[PDB]
């Protein structure tokens, strides 16, 4: 996360770290319901060879070759609270496109379900669509400016950008922003997600419910923290039906 | 030939056929009310048969009726069972109410969570029948505040 601030311990109990067996983090995610983690589809497959730019099952990451850590706060150090959990299956959106990053969402079924508590509880699915200019919170353990990694989970608070002016901003640039994507960040730039934040949660507060809702997952952004350019997230309300069909989660 | 003595029905039960007097070779079946079964030794049964013997005595005494036991109700994961007042009785017509562990779980209405012990010895709910309720995870309610 660029231009972020350290997340206060315990206030992001739905966040998941996707890590190699080794422990090296590579992506983030979110707990849905009892035993599912929603993340970016591009977190769960090898880099593709441009001379053969089509995703196959042979490129997918095996359940035995990564793990999930919930209730985590430090990037590399450890809690109490941490629950290290194996993977059962993985399912990337049926219409995921690895070249254009559309439908860049995936669901990781856990081999073992976490013990729900003050530090590990799920994020709610979104009830409706997002209003222009809503303040959301993007969280993650990825790189920051001058390319260090933080000791702690970092977070930014940024406004949602209207879909149209997001498309017009990314042309230049021959890059399409489709209906299944939502945009955040400000024109000046600065506050943005980056390498290692992929799949991390974008959430907002509902009132007067006091409930927190997942609006998007981190998908892509050209360069981290650079003006006239917005961060692009997978719009979860758009694929809510598919998530509900695979998961069977309900608020 | 020889007359066998008047028989008294068991509490919560009955004797058929009801005759004024009983004579040699007469058969009678002892039965219990709905929710009860006949108890011989430690064995429950629907009917027990006694006969009027040649010497004017019955083949057996009249056994007792025992209330049906539904035993341990099914365990609801992430849930809790509250029994209806003190004894924690699990026998005919008594009730339990299922709940989910607050705050991290809530129950699906569907149902009331009230399961009542049937005459057939199964714990039953108006809506779900034998099937148990479902505790679902409560989402997006953090316990630590943000400044």
């Amino acid at each position: 996360i660029f231009n972020g601030r350290p997340a206060q311990k315990g206030t992001t109990p739905w966040i998941a770290m996707l890590s190699h067996l080794n422990g090296q983090p590579f992506c983030g995610g979110s707990l849905l319901g009892s035993s599912w983690i929603v993340t970016a589809a591009h977190c769960l497959h090898q880099s593709l060879d441009p001379k053969d730019p089509t995703l196959r099952d042979s490129d997918l990451l095996s359940p035995s070759d990564f793990k999930i850590i919930l209730g985590k706060h430090w990037r590399l150090r450890s809690d109490e609270n941490e629950q290290h959990l194996g993977v059962k299956h993985t399912t990337l959106h049926p219409q995921y496109d690895p070249n254009t990053f559309e439908n860049d969402v995936a669901l990781v079924e856990l081999l073992e379900s976490p013990v729900l508590n003050a530090f590990v509880m799920p994020i709610c699915l979104p009830e409706g669509p997002q209003q222009e200019g809503a303040m959301v919170i993007v969280s993650g353990w990825g790189k920051q400016f001058l390319q260090r990694f933080p000791e702690t989970l970092m977070e930014i608070e940024i406004p949602i950008v209207d879909h149209s002016t997001c498309q017009k901003a990314y042309a230049p640039l021959k890059k399409k922003v489709t209906r299944d994507m939502i945009c955040a960040g400000e024109k000046e730039g600065g506050k943005d997600a980056c390498a290692g934040d992929s799949g991390g949660p974008m959430v907002t507060l509902n009132r007067e419910r006091g409930q927190w809702y997942l609006v998007g997952t981190v998908s892509w952004g050209d360069d981290c923290g650079k003006k006239d350019r917005y961060g692009v997230y997978s719009y979860i309300h758009h694929n809510k039906d598919w998530i509900q069909r695979v998961t069977g989660v309900r608020n | 030939g020889n007359e066998c003595p008047e028989l008294q029905p068991p509490v919560h039960g009955k004797i058929e056929p009801s005759q004024a007097k009983y004579f040699f070779k007469d058969q009678v079946l002892v039965s219990c009310d709905t929710g009860y079964k006949v108890l011989k030794d430690n064995v429950e049964m629907d009917t027990f048969q006694i006969e009027c013997l040649k010497d004017g005595t019955w083949s057996n005494k009249i056994p007792t009726c025992k209330i049906v036991d539904c035993r341990a109700p099914g365990e609801l994961e992430h849930g809790l069972i509250t029994f209806s007042t003190r004894n924690n009785l699990t026998t005919y017509k008594s009730e339990i109410k299922y709940s989910c562990q607050e705050p991290y779980y809530k129950m699906l209405n569907n149902n009331t969570g009230i399961y009542t012990c049937s005459a057939q010895g199964v714990w039953m709910n108006k809506v779900l029948g034998r099937s148990l309720p479902t505790c679902l995870p409560v989402c997006g309610l953090p316990k630590f505040s943000r400044k």
